[PDB]
RNA sequence: ACCGAACGCCGGGUUAAGGCGCCCGAUGCCGACGCUCAUCAGACCCCAGAAAAGGUGUUGGUUGAUAUAGACAGCAGGACGGUGGCCAUGGAAGUCGGAAUCCGCUAAGGAGUGUGUAACAACUCACCUGCCGAAUCAACUAGCCCUGAAAAUGGAUGGCGCU
RNA sequence: CGUUCAUAGCGACGUCGCUUUUUGAUCCUUCGAUGUCGGCUCUUCCUAUCAUUGUGAAGCAGAAUUCACCAAGCGUUGGAU
RNA sequence: GCGAAGCUACCAUCUGUGGGAUUAUGACUGAACGCCUCUAAGUCAGAAUCCCGCCCAGGCGGAACGAUACGGCAGCGCCGCGGAGCCUCGGUUGGCCUCGGAUAGCCGGUCCCCCGCGGGGUCCGGUGCGGAGUGCCCUUCGUCCUGGGAAACGGGGCGCGGCCGGAGAGGCGGCCGCCCCCUCGCCCGUCACGCACGCCGUUCGUGGGGAACCUGGCGCUAAACCAUUCGUAGACGACCUGCU
């Protein structure tokens, strides 16, 4: 049935500031901005607190489904402080049993050409999401670095590598290949 | 003494309903800015529903059968022609009367342009439902002319931008004006508000 | 019943009513893409078909087993004696569609191309854009006219030249030149506009629309046929020896219950003067016409460095059933549409 | 972003029914849609009322969620609601509309007569402005 | 052929059975309370169409629990010995099967849920903690919705449409 | 059953359905006549998908494969009796 | 026998294209359910599918442009302003416009900052069952006379020339010179206008739309169809051509 009120609160931490116009929060600090819209999640997102501390959303007279946006909401906002201040980095080995697939990034982080992939012809050329900069790690040999601030985008291009390197019409038991996603850590981690 | 509409936040058949019945009765009416008509549901949803609409045809010679028209002033069209007795004379007779348009063109971009309220989105849906807006329907069902009707609205809404500034003007040196001569129209001001205007 | 045994049907739907084209000039359906980038040009031009013959070359496709073989291939003459733009014509995106905007006709017009505007040219006075070409010295027209050009560079978008035949120098009968509508493809449109207001009542040759092995669409008028029965017209089977009422029929037309014949069963009617737009027709040769600098240059033609002798394209006894190909001319791989003598776009 | 709320002790004014035009206290909530009301002096009898026919003022009188009716009479006297309300731009466009409805023939006429001129008056004084702004700008 | 009602020719009134977005006379009520979103929604006697069986889809019930002796999940630590227990040898020391089926240590572990073994091993599945911080969870039941749900000219809640 | 393992693939004893490309029932229509089989020829639809595109499954290592999903766009032939 | 032209054959030769939405599916972020989940709000990839493109036809659908009957009787195109006279009717103040939002908006003003008198920002001050309100605004609806007051340079002469803005189906405005005339809104006085004797279609848009008729000024000077011809065409029509 109807519930009365829903809420939850999002505390924001000092260095950054957050900041919405109506139901569109724009998150700023170390990194960068990071804004997302809600129109379309219908909860009312007060701001308050002296030094501007915490993020509450309220969400009245809701039922179950309607409810269960309040929380989601308010963990998209927090992702969105994690990126702003640390910024997420997406860790991705490759895996193969004979042919070592052949990465390598080339605009900036943009491009990432995956050749040799169980030894095809096909280059596989993948771009990432605006904001996203893939580069070949060292310290670790088959091993991918994404990094980015807003984390929707960080890892849709982590996906779109993983799936660009599939395998057709064989024992995917047996064929165990391909650059997965082996770690899902920050930047920077204080 | 003609109605001119903003097909804008309205829903389909519910605005094509009160129509109906106003063009029945005499009255010109006109639709404006048809590909703003929102029709509840979700998109995919209507995008099938129309997609059956044009499987729709005489086996024998298609040339014949149901047209199927894209621009969403013709849809729109097409289901207020839905509503009125149309094979009679006076059916026909009322659909002269209604003037549909993709967008809204030279005569009524300079015409005050009312709202239905009881066929509009923000009403009659919940919030929390879906629905699909016209456009993006007759666009994908072959419509040719989006872009074209985009780039056209925004040379207009540019262009209104400009005569609201200029009426924003007025209206403030109407505020100006009533202050500086307020006391040489203060026994009018008064009995305008004796009666009840003004507050 | 279920038909038997499966076979694909005859003829195609996506091209009928096939019925005689009320054009004879085969229209451009779609001019391409203005990407605004690279410089102006013209998309289209006009032709004749000549008549066709053979090549030798030397092929360089490698992998294939004709490589560095001499094959030999046919060919159409297209004589292409060169245009003379005679307008511009303005149009205007809408939603709607395409509406034509202004048409600025040039001073000075031919009787080529005057001809065109009579139905009957020895019965006329001849008095077609004389009160136009008055605008032409004054101050009055000529600032219409520059108001109309400024009007165009304001608000159109698309332009199109208006072009014509040369058909003085061709050994066709007819005299009644073909206009047609060419598009300007280029950079933005004042740019655009003032490289065909600088193009007007000027000849344009073919060279400067089409380069050497480049892919290029013909669109024409299919050559005519007559009334045709439908095994002609359709390829329908002959029914065999013993039909009673003839065989060179379609025995059912259709099933009994959508109780009407479908536009999809095959029926005798018109077979040819068809409009059709035939696509990648490599240009293997853009040739030289005759000229004079002491005497003739027919050489230019038909000569290649490897042949060297004093050839046209002209065989002995000429094109069949056409004339001398005494000017420029395109040479397509394979056939083309349409007749000899048919004009070509 | 709310600032008008179904507290207990908020005043209402009826948009419309049997007592439309009224103000009326929220003594206690019934129920989603429901709320149990009193407009002691204001006449309107306790009674459930639903939200849909009220419409909440910008007024929260501070009584107990339910009280006997003679308190929030004193609540409601305290405050002095009635000559608050009174004093609202909201009451004073409400009293315009009605006195707008009231209106006789011969007093449309008068006012009608009155605009005529007044608007004339302005019109002119606008007209000037624009010229000094045209001078200004010049 | 159902329901209502049974006809001289007309005016006013009122009804029935049926209705009242528009087609089409009437809700253009500030109607009341819920339920339900369907990439096959649903939409009225006769009637022109679906079942068994499913679904943490959502909404109600019913019955039982549980838990401050601070749980419940979520991660982390052990899972033994009397004992190749007995029948079965073809091998079953917990484990193709079946009769059994208790004690010790116990904080506590079934003569064993499975994985797998020729058979073990090895792994895996209570009782209890550490963290976190109020409800948690099970089994039925019935409403709408959904799966179940395949036909041949293009098509019919009557149509337009409707959330 | 499938070494082992109810359900990869299967599936007894039972049970609930759809279909009208089988055959029956039935006799409503037509007996002042609706030309009675097959083949040829031609068009169009359906899907209950053989192949082809995109995919999930396996008792799928590869090859070969059956099981299922979207799906009827395009095909589905030459002969002997 | 051989055979031009012309038809003609996988029996010769040539050409056959690009996007979008997504389905099945596999994924992201992510609650519901302190974990987990492709899903609930949100996001991605995705196809012989579907829709378009190209391609064929082209609407009781439009377009720009040309020429528009010298004449031997002609007949018309504009412009302005007049008289009658059939016919077809509907009407009976106007509204000359922000964009949009809806778990929000509207207006100001910026002291201050950025951008091209405006635009964007912040901050502050007002409104918000919207009075800078379509529950709205604008407009007045008897005629004249004279003789005061408040308001007062406003209006006109289908007054006249220049400079603009407007193309989506522009069809409408705006702003600037010069000539002549008037004193119109709001109150008061002051009289008079057929006062047609209680009684119906009154009252306007209206110089309306169309057809036929009398005046001035400035312009005009035809094509089409047949016949004939041609063969890129053809059953016949039609079509492509030619003809001081
Ligand atoms: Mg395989
Ligand atoms: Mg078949
Ligand atoms: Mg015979
Ligand atoms: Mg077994
Ligand atoms: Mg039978
Ligand atoms: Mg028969
Ligand atoms: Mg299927
Ligand atoms: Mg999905
Ligand atoms: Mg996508
Ligand atoms: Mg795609
Ligand atoms: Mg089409
Ligand atoms: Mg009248």
């Amino acid at each position: 049935m109807k519930t009365i009120l829903s809420n939850q609160t999002v505390d924001i931490p000092e260095n950054v500031d957050i900041s919405l116009k109506g139901r569109t929060v724009i998150v700023k600090g170390p990194r960068g901005t990071l804004r997302r819209d809600f129109n379309h999640i219908n909860v009312e997102l007060s701001l308050l607190g002296k030094k501007k501390k915490r993020l509450r959303v309220d969400k009245w007279w809701g039922n179950r489904k309607e409810l269960a946006t309040v929380r989601t909401i308010c963990s998209h906002v927090q992702n969105m402080i994690k990126g702003v201040t640390l910024g997420f980095r997406y860790k991705m080995r490759s895996v193969y049993a004979h042919f070592p697939i052949n990465v390598v990034i080339q605009e900036n982080g943009s491009l990432v050409e995956i050749r040799n992939f169980l030894g095809e012809k096909y280059i596989r050329r993948v771009r990432m999401r605006p904001g996203v900069a893939c580069s070949v790690s060292q310290a670790q040999k088959d091993e991918l670095v994404l990094e980015g601030n807003d984390i929707e985008l960080v890892s849709n291009s982590a996906a779109l590598i993983q799936q660009a390197t599939t395998v057709k019409n064989k024992d995917i038991r047996k064929f165990l290949d391909g650059i997965y996603v082996s770690e899902k850590g920050t930047v920077q981690q204080a | 003494q003609v109605l001119v509409l903003d097909g804008r936040g309205h829903l389909l058949g519910r605005l094509a309903a009160i129509v109906a019945k106003q063009v029945l009765l005499g009255r010109k009416v006109v639709v404006v800015r048809c590909e703003g008509i929102n029709i509840s549901g979700n998109f995919y949803r209507n995008k099938l529903k129309y997609l059956a609409f044009l499987r729709k045809r005489m086996n024998t010679n298609p040339s014949r059968g149901p047209y199927h028209f894209r621009a969403p002033s013709r849809i729109f069209w097409r289901t207020v022609r839905g509503m009125l007795p149309h094979k009679t004379k006076r059916g026909q007779a009322a659909l002269d009367r209604l003037k549909v348009f993709d967008g809204i063109p030279p005569p009524y971009d300079k015409k005050k342009r009312m709202v239905v309220p009881a066929a509009l989105k923000v009403v009659r849906l919940k919030p929390t439902r879906k629905f699909a807006y016209l456009g993006r329907l007759a666009h994908e069902v072959g419509w040719k002319y989006q872009a074209v009707t985009a780039t056209l609205e925004e040379k207009r809404k540019e262009k209104a931008k400009i005569h609201y500034r200029k009426k924003k003007q007025l209206m403030r040196l109407r505020k100006q004006a009533e202050k500086n001569v307020e006391k040489k129209i203060d026994r009018f001001t008064e009995v305008l508000k004796t009666h009840g205007f003004l507050v | 019943s279920h038909r038997k045994f499966s076979a694909p049907r005859h003829g195609s739907l996506g091209f009928l009513p096939r019925k005689r084209s009320s054009r004879h000039r085969g229209k451009v359906k779609s001019f391409p893409k203005d990407d605004p980038s690279k410089p102006v040009h013209l998309t289209a031009f006009l032709g004749y078909k000549a008549g066709m013959t053979h090549i030798v070359r030397e092929v360089d496709r490698p992998g294939s087993k004709v490589n560095k073989k001499e094959v030999v291939e046919a060919v159409t003459i297209v004589e292409t004696p060169p245009m003379v733009v005679v307008g511009i014509v303005g149009y205007v995106e809408t939603p709607r569609g395409l509406r034509t905007f202004k048409t600025v006709f040039a001073e000075h017009i031919s009787d080529e191309c005057k001809r065109r505007f009579y139905k009957n040219w020895h019965k006329s006075k001849k008095k077609a854009f004389t009160k136009y070409c008055k605008k032409w010295q004054d101050d009055a027209g000529k600032r219409q006219l520059d108001k109309d050009f400024s009007s165009m560079k304001k608000y159109c978008q698309v332009i199109r030249v208006l072009a014509h035949t040369q058909m003085r120098l061709l050994p066709l009968r007819q005299k009644k030149a073909h206009l047609m509508e060419i598009q300007v493809n280029g950079g933005t449109v004042a740019e655009k506009l003032d490289w065909a207001r600088e193009r007007l009542e000027q000849q344009v040759p073919v060279s400067q629309v089409f380069g050497q092995d480049e892919m290029i669409d013909v669109i024409g008028v299919t050559k005519g046929k007559g009334y045709k029965g439908v095994t002609s017209r359709w390829h329908t089977k002959k029914l065999p020896r013993k039909t009673h009422r003839g065989l060179r029929k379609v025995a059912c037309i259709g099933a009994w219950h959508p109780a009407r014949v479908a536009f999809s069963v095959a029926r005798a009617g018109q077979k040819g003067y068809h409009h059709r737009t035939e696509i990648n027709k490599k240009i293997y040769k853009i040739g030289q016409g005759y000229l004079i600098k002491d005497g003739k240059l027919i050489k230019n033609n038909a000569s290649t460095d490897y042949d060297l002798s004093d050839k046209s394209i002209n065989p002995l006894g000429g094109f069949v059933h056409y004339g001398e190909v005494t000017n420029d001319f395109v040479m397509l791989k394979g056939c083309v549409v349409g007749t000899k003598k048919r004009v070509l776009t | 972003v709310f600032r008008r709320f179904v507290e207990v002790g908020r005043v209402a004014y009826v948009s419309f029914g049997p007592h439309a035009g009224k103000l009326v206290a929220i003594v206690d909530v019934i129920d989603q849609n429901r709320a149990l009301v009193d407009g002691p002096c204001t006449r309107v009898r306790r009674q459930a009322m639903p939200f849909k026919c009220m419409q909440l003022t910008d007024f929260i009188l501070k009584f107990p969620h339910s009280a006997r009716q003679k308190y929030v009479r004193k609540a409601w006297e305290k405050a002095d609601i009635n000559t608050k309300w009174a004093a609202t731009r909201w009451a004073k466009k409400i009293e315009a509309r009605e006195r707008k409805a009231k209106m006789t023939d011969f007093d449309r006429y008068k006012v009608m007569k009155a605009k005529k001129m007044r608007n004339r008056i302005i019109k002119n004084e606008v007209k000037k402005l624009q010229r000094a702004a045209l001078l200004k700008a010049s």
